[PDB]
């Protein structure tokens, strides 16, 4: 019924209705970065 | 570097092979 990575988290599953396999993969996430020069220089930014 | 390939040696890829939640 449920799918297992290596470290012991779930990973897939079976549709209780329609068999099929479902790979679950986690939403989207990271860190948020600004790239800037210094704010004497330029008031400009650019976002990682 | 053997520039066949990443220039990489040969040498530095055996050593690229032989190594080897959310
Ligand atoms: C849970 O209930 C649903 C709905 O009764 C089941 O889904 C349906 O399953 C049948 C086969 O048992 C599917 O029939 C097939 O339809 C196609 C249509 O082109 C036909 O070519 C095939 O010869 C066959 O008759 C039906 O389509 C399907 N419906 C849906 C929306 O998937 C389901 O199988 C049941 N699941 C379990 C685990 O009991």
């Amino acid at each position: 019924q449920f799918g297992r990575d290596i470290a012991d988290t779930t990973d897939a599953v079976r549709d209780p209705q329609t068999l099929e396999i479902l790979d679950i993969t986690p939403c989207s996430f990271g860190g948020v970065s600004v790239i800037t020069p210094g704010t004497n220089t330029s008031n400009e930014v650019a976002v990682l | 570097p053997d520039p066949s390939k990443s220039k990489r040696s040969f040498i530095e890829d055996l050593l690229f092979n032989k190594v080897t939640k959310f």
